[PDB]
């Protein structure tokens, strides 16, 4: 209860928050002007993406094992 | 003990993190993709492109002499 | 009203709502639930 | 269309044109100037006014025949710290599941029309309400008023609701205020305001200059 | 035609003209806001009505009570019946605020109306009143609406008439005026009514003027 | 010529460009595309100028912000009114002003807070405050809580009449630029009614309330049985009873026998011994004056009635030989250009409100408020921070006016022309001035700090050593000690008691005021003022002649007023431009500020503020020794950060811990402003490039694409965290010193 408890709590919270912005950030840049929705956020979609967070977990390890979660084609400078 | 070993470690990792980002970013950069052209030790490249200011690695030589003289302190 | 809709929906008004939100619960939990310094679960 | 208006001689906004029920034009901060948010508000109208008749009837009645002497109910004030047949937590949280079921059917019909019209354990029940607030059938309109035909005559009787319950909500609110700052029934304040109209006011509890 | 120059804009259509502007408040030039030249003869209109019944009506009750007809209880002085509670009050059948909310009221139903019609000439005849709305619609000019009940005996038939029954209740709306104004000083320096005021400048005109009432 | 000139409905009132962010200007609107957006349109949202070009709608939007402020200002003060009638202990401080310590502010018990509601007194918990607003309400007659709650209604009531009136006249009626451009008019009716008929209101108020009521807690009647305010106006004999020239009526004041006056109008000097604060009856003579000054000053300037003067011809009249056109074309600048008349305003409120800080500490005007040391160093102090930060934001609007607004098509020859032409001049003789005074005074420290170490303090400029005595301020002192018997006859006392002749006067077993001696470290420290001053004038002088042009960059007026550069060419041009000047200068007024306010508190710890007990024995909080110990730097070390240092760092656990937590908040927060100021942008801008590889390997890059602050930008958040930590620390660092040993 002194560390082990609480870090799980801590790690389920700020996974839920980081999936859900990262979801709401990948929906968004789909769209007409993806600006205009990064500084004025579409609240009932926001809504919705933020209430379907309760599960983060499994659906993090399902883009992990489908291949939809990292990229491979980045920008990188003069090496 | 622990959390002056803990302030420490965050400074070597620091200081680590700004020597090596200037050793490693010595030739080139998305911002000046042709450093290696204007030698280790420059002012700038001017205020074009957003502003340049401390952009060698002298610069991050210079920085990074910061971190090491408060991690030893 | 669709345009106060609009602008309530910036980021600023947005965060400040949410942060107070979040600070309020915050403050309850801390006075219903005081000197919490380990978990009993 | 001239209808009568709260403040003659004024212009009726347009997103108002008179086609609701107590449709008077009276909107001055523009809150229904969003179509979607006034259906939304219609809906809210509607129910605030029907708790409100419902609360000002059982709040004013039983207090009017506890001053005639007929019943011996307690003041509407102190009824929430009653002795009842179980701990008011319980009764709350029984009203919190019949009412998740009777707010979530009002709900899916309001944001699906003509979705739950239908009696789920028998499917030949059949609620025959054709407007969204207005349920209609046999549970909610037994006596068959409310299914006419005729013209302009469903808006009467809508107008005749929404008034009656206006000033249910106004007099609920008033009810309310009169308890927390006159520290008595409604009844004595009306008895009191009828006994000496000049002095017995609101200025009656006050510490003024002039009085 | 008297006073000070003619303005320009002064031109003499307006009853109880004389072109005395010298701060130049009706140039209509930049004329925004409350001081619109269609709105400042109608202001002096009004707080002139207000102030002739006020003239009156402070001036009336203490004549009455020298003369005798009414009770001397309420003889009282304009300042001691209420307005002013610190200074002096009087018993009513209700208390000041309830006969203020009361008063406010029924100006409210009033004032509001006849603004309503002042920026909307032709509405307060339209929309159901209590079955008053068919005289209640003034006709032209906002500070002459008459009618069946605004004019119910038929003065002024004629345009030259009226014209100088307009000039007699300028003239006469801006000496109550005045007189509020020395109603109100008056009573700041004295301390009694405006009648008593009157008797003393009459007894002794020359030790009972404005330079003697310096010290209170 | 001067009339009402207004626009019907120039703006209609609607939401819609609350839905689009940058509206105001052409390039906002379109939104952003990079993290730059966000900055540039919080950065250039009220400079109105920049957006458009015809001086009507500047002039229109500057109205009604003005409105703005004026409701935000209503709404502090209603707030602070409210918070005294509810959550204070201001009755209780009425029975016994000298011990119970005023407090106006309670905090919530949620994680420990309750520590911070220390006792104060009076049967009350709260945080002690040092706005002196009770010894304000005191001076105004205040004795309960409802009249605190009306004035607090009121301000409410005013601050919702200020909103209202910004509306009105932006959105709906908008003057035009004629009714603007009337400056005499302007003159006239702000000099005549708001200063002359608000003193003379004032001192209305002051003789018709204040002075009986003060008169009677004075004599110590018990404030609950004192009669209210109205029943000195309605009972006129209450008031013959404690003046007893009422008894006259308005007769005297006709007749100019104003002698019969004297009783509530008097010129006397020094201080009340009950209170040790000014006499009120001075106060209303002084008010009065005041009134009838300013009410005679404003009617000078020529109108719509012929008589006057006109500011125009008077500019024009006045030139020489050896100024050339003289004054000529600034009636056209100070009439056309807002940034000019804003540096001017700005220069002259800084200087008043120095001059407001000196002249409040030296002459309390508060009862009750010169022996509540805690009150007289926050109000210095705070006054004076307040001076600097607009004498400093004088020089940079008129930068901005030079860069923007200047034309010289209108300035030929006159003395602007003139200035411009002579500058290097002017700027050499001040460089030779900054580094004669440093010189000729920090190596005086210097000097005698190495004397000190080296065991030779008969080698010293101190008072035992060779002497520098300050003999034109003393001279001056004692000039001004001896003004009621020769110069100024009618006065009853001095002006102030710090002057050498006069007593010492005592409240409460405390020290009020007291004659203040000059010495050789008075000398010293007045010539570091003189040197740290002539520096920032420098620093701001400098970017103020050279925004146009200069030998190194020809074309500097092309580059605007805030750019950071022109390349690293012509050896390095940073910081070339006069926004930069200002930049430094907040550096150097910083220091300025600092330095004086370290002598006000070390000078008046040590010779004036103190304890007096039976015999009339002065002991002083840190017993004289800034006489000795301030004429090295390694004095100020030791014996004055050091010792009185103390009480911040043990207050933890106290009543006091919030001090110490901001003290060391502070210190971290000036740390922290460095990365910015030691710094430039291109590290963190390839930086912020491997952080957004990293996110961007996770599909989560932004839209909006992350960039590094700009390098104004750099620099402008550097400075300003830099002066919040060293300003807040020298905040917690006083407060907790002076509430403990006050
Ligand atoms: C790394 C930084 C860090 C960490 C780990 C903590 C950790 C903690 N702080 Mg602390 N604190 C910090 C920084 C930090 N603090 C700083 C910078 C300040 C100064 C502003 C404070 C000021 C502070 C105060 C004043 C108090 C704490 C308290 C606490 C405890 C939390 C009480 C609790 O369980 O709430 C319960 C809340 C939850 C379980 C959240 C539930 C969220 C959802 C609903 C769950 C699903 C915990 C030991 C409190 C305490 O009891 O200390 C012993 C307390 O009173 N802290
Ligand atoms: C719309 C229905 C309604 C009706 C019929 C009444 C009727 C009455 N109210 Mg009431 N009231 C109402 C709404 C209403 N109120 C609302 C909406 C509020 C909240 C603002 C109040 C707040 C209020 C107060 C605070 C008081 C009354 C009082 C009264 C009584 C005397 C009238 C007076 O002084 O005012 C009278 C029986 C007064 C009373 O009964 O005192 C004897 C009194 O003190 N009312
Ligand atoms: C700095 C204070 C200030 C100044 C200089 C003005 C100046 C002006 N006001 Mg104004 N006003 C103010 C504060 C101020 N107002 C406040 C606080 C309110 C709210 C009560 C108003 C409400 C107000 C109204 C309602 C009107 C004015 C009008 C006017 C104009 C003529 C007024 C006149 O002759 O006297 C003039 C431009 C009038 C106008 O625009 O006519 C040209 C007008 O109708 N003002
Ligand atoms: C306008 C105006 C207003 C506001 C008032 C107001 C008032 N009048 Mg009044 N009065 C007016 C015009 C006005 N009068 C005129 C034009 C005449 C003639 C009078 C003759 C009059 C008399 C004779 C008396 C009042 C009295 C009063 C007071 C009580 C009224 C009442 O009980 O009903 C009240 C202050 C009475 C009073 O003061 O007691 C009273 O005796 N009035
Ligand atoms: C500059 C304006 C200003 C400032 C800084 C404050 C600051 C504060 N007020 Mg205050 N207040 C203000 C204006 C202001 N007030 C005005 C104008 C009113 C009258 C409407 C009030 C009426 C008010 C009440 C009624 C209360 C506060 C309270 C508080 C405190 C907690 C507020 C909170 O977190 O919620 C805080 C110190 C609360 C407090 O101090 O609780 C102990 C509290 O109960 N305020
Ligand atoms: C009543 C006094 C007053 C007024 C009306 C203004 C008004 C203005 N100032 Mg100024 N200023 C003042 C005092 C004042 N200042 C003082 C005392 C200082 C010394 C610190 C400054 C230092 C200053 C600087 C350095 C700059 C301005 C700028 C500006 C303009 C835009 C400010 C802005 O965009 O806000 C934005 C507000 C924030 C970003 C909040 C930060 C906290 C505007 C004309 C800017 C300008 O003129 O651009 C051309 C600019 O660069 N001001
Ligand atoms: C209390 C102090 C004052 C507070 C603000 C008062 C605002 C009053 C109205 C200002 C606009 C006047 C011009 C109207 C016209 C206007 O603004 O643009 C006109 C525009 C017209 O839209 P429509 O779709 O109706 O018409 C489009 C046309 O092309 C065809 O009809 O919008 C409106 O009519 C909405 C009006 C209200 C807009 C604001 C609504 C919300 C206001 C209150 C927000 C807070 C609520 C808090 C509740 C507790
Ligand atoms: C001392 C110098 C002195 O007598 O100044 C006063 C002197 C006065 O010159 P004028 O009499 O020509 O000035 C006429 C008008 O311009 C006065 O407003 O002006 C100058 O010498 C220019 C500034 C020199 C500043 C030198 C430092
Ligand atoms: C007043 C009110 C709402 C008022 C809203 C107003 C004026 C809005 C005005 C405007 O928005 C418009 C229209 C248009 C805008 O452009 C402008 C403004 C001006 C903003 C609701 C009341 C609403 C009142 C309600 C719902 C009352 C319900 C009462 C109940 C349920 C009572 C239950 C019990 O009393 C019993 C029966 C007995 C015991 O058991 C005890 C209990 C349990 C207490
Ligand atoms: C409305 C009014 C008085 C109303 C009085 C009322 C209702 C009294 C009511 C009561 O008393 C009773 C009956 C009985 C009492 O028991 C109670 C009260 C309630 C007390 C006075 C207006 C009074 C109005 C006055 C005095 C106006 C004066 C204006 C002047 C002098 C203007 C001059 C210029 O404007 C010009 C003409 C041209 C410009 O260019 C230049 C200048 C010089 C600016
Ligand atoms: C700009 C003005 C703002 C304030 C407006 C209200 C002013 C009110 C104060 C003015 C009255 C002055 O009051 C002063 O003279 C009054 C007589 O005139 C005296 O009044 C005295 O004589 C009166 C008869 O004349 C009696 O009715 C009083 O009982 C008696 O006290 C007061 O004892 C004296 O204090
Ligand atoms: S300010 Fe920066 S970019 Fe400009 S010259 Fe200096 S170092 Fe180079």
């Amino acid at each position: 209860g002194e560390f082990v408890y609480p870090g799980l709590v801590f790690l389920y919270i700020a996974g839920w928050i980081g999936w859900v912005g990262r979801a709401y950030l990948i929906d968004v840049r789909t769209s007409k002007k993806p600006t205009e929705k990064e500084i004025i956020i579409d609240v009932p979609l926001a809504l919705r993406i933020m209430s379907k967070g309760l599960t983060w977990p499994v659906a993090a390890i399902g883009e992990l094992r489908s291949g939809k979660l990292v990229e491979k084609s980045a920008n990188i400078t003069v090496s | 003990d622990f959390l002056v070993h803990h302030a420490i470690a965050l400074g070597l990792h620091t200081t680590t993190l700004i020597l090596v980002k200037g050793a490693l970013d010595a030739r080139g950069s998305k911002l000046m993709p042709d450093k290696k052209e204007f030698g280790y030790s420059f002012p700038c490249d001017g205020p074009g492109r957003g502003g340049t200011c401390d952009i060698s690695a002298w610069d991050a030589f210079y920085l990074a002499v910061f971190w090491m003289l408060n991690t030893i302190g | 009203m669709q345009d106060v809709k609009t602008y309530l929906s910036t980021a600023p008004v947005l965060a400040t709502l949410w942060f107070g939100f979040l600070a309020g619960l915050l403050i309850e939990i801390n006075r219903f639930f005081p000197d919490a310094l380990v978990l009993p679960l | 269309n001239d209808r009568p208006l709260w403040f003659p001689g004024s212009k009726a906004p347009e997103w108002l044109d008179g086609s609701l029920p107590g449709d008077f034009g009276f909107d001055p901060l523009g809150l229904g100037s969003d179509p979607e948010l006034l259906k939304w508000f219609v809906q809210a109208e509607l129910v605030h006014c029907r708790w409100a008749m419902l609360g000002a009837a059982g709040i004013f009645i039983p207090e009017a025949l506890t001053k005639a002497g007929i019943l011996n109910t307690p003041s509407w004030n102190v009824a929430g710290d009653q002795q009842y047949f179980a701990d008011p937590t319980t009764l709350f949280v029984i009203e919190l599941i019949l009412f998740a079921w009777a707010e979530g059917r009002r709900w899916a019909d309001i944001v699906n029309p003509g979705c739950v019209n239908v009696d789920p354990v028998f499917p030949n029940n059949k609620l025959t309400g054709t407007d969204v607030g207005y349920p209609g059938g046999l549970w909610f309109d037994p006596l068959g008023w409310g299914q006419t035909k005729d013209a302009k005559k469903l808006k009467e009787l809508r107008t005749k609701e929404i008034k009656n319950g206006r000033l249910a909500m106004l007099a609920v609110l008033g009810a309310v205020v009169q308890a927390n700052y006159t520290h008595t029934g409604p009844i004595d304040n009306l008895l009191a305001h009828l006994a000496d109209p000049g002095h017995n006011t609101i200025f009656a509890l006050s510490n003024l200059v002039g009085k | 035609f008297a006073s000070k120059q003619s303005l320009s804009y002064l031109d003499g259509t307006l009853p109880g003209d004389y072109g005395f502007d010298p701060l130049g408040l009706m140039d209509p030039e930049g004329a925004g806001g409350f001081i619109d030249p269609q709105w400042l003869p109608y202001a002096e209109i009004i707080n002139g009505r207000f102030a002739m019944l006020g003239a009156a009506g402070a001036i009336a009750p203490e004549v009455l009570g020298r003369i005798g007809l009414i009770p001397q209880e309420t003889a009282i002085p304009w300042f001691q019946s209420g307005v002013i509670p610190p200074v002096g009050n009087y018993s009513y059948w209700a208390d000041p605020y309830t006969l203020f909310v009361l008063e406010m009221a029924l100006m409210g139903f009033a004032e509001h109306r006849r603004a309503q019609d002042y920026y909307k000439p032709g509405s307060m005849g339209k929309q159901y009143f209590l079955g008053l709305e068919k005289f209640l619609g003034g006709s032209g000019n906002p500070a002459y609406p008459g009618g069946p009940i605004f004019n119910f005996l038929g003065f002024g038939k004629n345009e030259k008439e009226l014209q100088e029954l307009k000039v007699k209740e300028v003239k006469n709306g801006r000496l109550a005026m005045m007189a509020v104004l020395g109603y109100f000083t008056q009573a700041i320096f004295t301390g009694v009514g405006p009648f008593q005021n009157l008797l003393d400048h009459l007894a002794d005109p020359v030790h009972n003027n404005v330079l003697t009432n310096l010290k209170i | 010529e001067v009339k009402i000139m207004v626009e019907k409905d120039p703006v209609k009132t609607s939401f819609e460009k609350w839905a689009k962010p940058g509206h105001f200007s052409r390039t906002l609107a379109k939104g952003p595309n990079t993290t730059t957006w966000i900055w540039n349109l919080h950065a250039d949202a009220h400079d109105f100028d920049s957006h458009t070009n015809d001086l009507e709608e500047i002039s229109r939007k500057v109205f009604s912000a003005h409105f703005g402020q004026l409701a935000v200002i209503f709404i502090w003060l209603s707030g602070m009114y409210f918070h005294g009638a509810r959550f204070s202990n201001y009755e209780a401080w009425l029975s016994d002003p000298t011990h119970i310590k005023p407090s106006a502010q309670v905090v919530w018990p949620i994680v420990g807070q309750k520590i911070l509601n220390g006792d104060v007194g009076g049967g009350f918990q709260g945080i002690q405050i040092t706005s002196g607003f009770f010894q304000l309400w005191r001076a105004s007659g205040i004795t309960s809580e409802l009249q605190l709650y009306t004035t607090a209604i009121g301000g409410l009531i005013f601050a919702a009449l200020m909103l209202f009136a910004g509306w009105f006249h932006y959105h709906k009626a908008a003057p035009k630029l004629a009714w603007f451009q009337n400056v005499e008019s302007m003159l006239n009716h702000h000099l005549a009614g708001l200063l002359g008929l608000g003193s003379l209101a004032w001192a209305g108020h002051q003789v018709h309330v204040s002075l009986p009521i003060n008169r009677l807690l004075d004599a110590g009647v018990d404030p609950k049985e004192i009669p209210l305010p109205h029943e000195f106006i309605l009972n006129r004999d209450l008031l013959a009873q404690l003046y007893p020239s009422f008894s006259k009526g308005l007769t005297p004041f006709f007749t100019l026998n104003w002698s019969e006056y004297s009783d509530f109008l008097t010129f006397r000097g020094g201080l009340n011994p009950v209170t040790g604060g000014l006499w009120l009856t001075d106060t209303a003579h002084h008010h009065l004056a005041i009134a009838v000054l300013f009410l005679v000053a404003g009617h000078m300037y020529r109108t719509n009635f012929g008589i006057g003067h006109s500011m125009k011809e008077i500019l024009e009249a006045h030139k020489g030989p050896f100024t050339g056109e003289g004054h000529k074309g600034l009636y056209e600048i100070l009439t056309t250009s807002w940034h000019a008349q804003l540096a001017i305003n700005l220069a002259m409120l800084g200087s008043l409100t120095i001059i407001v800080a000196h002249h409040m500490y030296a002459m309390p005007p508060y009862p009750y408020l010169a022996t509540d040391y805690a009150t007289q160093l926050s109000l210095f102090t705070h006054h004076m921070w307040i001076g600097g930060f607009l004498v400093v934001g004088a020089a940079a609007h008129a930068a901005i006016f030079m860069v923007r607004d200047y034309d010289p098509t209108t300035q030929y020859n006159n003395l602007l022309d003139r200035v411009l032409r002579h500058r290097d001049a002017i700027i050499s003789h001040l460089n030779w001035v900054c580094i004669f005074l440093g010189f000729h005074s920090f190596g005086l420290y210097i000097h005698n700090d190495t004397m000190s170490a080296l065991g030779r303090p008969q080698d010293m400029f101190s008072d035992t050593a060779i002497q520098l005595q300050p003999v034109f301020a003393q001279w001056i002192q004692n000039t001004h000690a001896l003004a009621p018997s020769l110069t100024a006859p009618n006065a009853t006392a001095s002006t102030s008691l710090t002057w050498g002749g006069g007593d010492l006067v005592a409240v409460g077993g405390k020290v009020a005021l007291l004659p203040i001696p000059l010495g050789t470290a008075d000398f010293l420290v007045h010539h570091i003022h003189a040197f740290t001053i002539h520096v920032t004038v420098l620093i701001l002088l400098k970017g103020v002649l050279f925004a146009r042009s200069s030998r190194l960059i020809p074309d500097k007026a092309n580059l605007g007023f805030r750019f950071p550069c022109d390349g690293p060419g012509r050896g390095g041009t940073c910081q070339v431009s006069a926004w930069d000047h200002v930049f430094l200068g907040l550096f150097w007024m910083y220091n300025a500020i600092s330095v004086v306010i370290f002598h006000f508190s070390w000078k008046m710890q040590s010779d004036v503020w103190g304890s007096i007990s039976d015999q009339g024995v002065v002991t002083h909080i840190t017993g004289g020794n800034f006489a000795q110990s301030s004429i090295t730097i390694n004095g100020w070390l030791r014996d004055f950060l050091w010792a009185q240092a103390s009480q911040v760092i043990q207050s933890y656990g106290s009543s006091l811990s919030a001090y110490g937590l901001l003290f060391l908040g502070a210190h971290f927060v000036w740390a922290f402003s460095l990365m910015f100021l030691f710094s430039g942008r291109g590290y963190w801008q390839e930086l912020i490039e491997s952080i957004v590889w990293a996110h961007n390997k996770l599909k989560v890059a932004p839209a909006i694409q992350p960039r590094a602050l700009s390098i104004v930008q750099g620099r402008a958040v550097g400075v300003a965290h830099y002066l919040l930590g060293g300003i807040a620390t020298t905040w917690a660092f006083f407060l907790a010193r002076i509430i403990s040993v006050g």
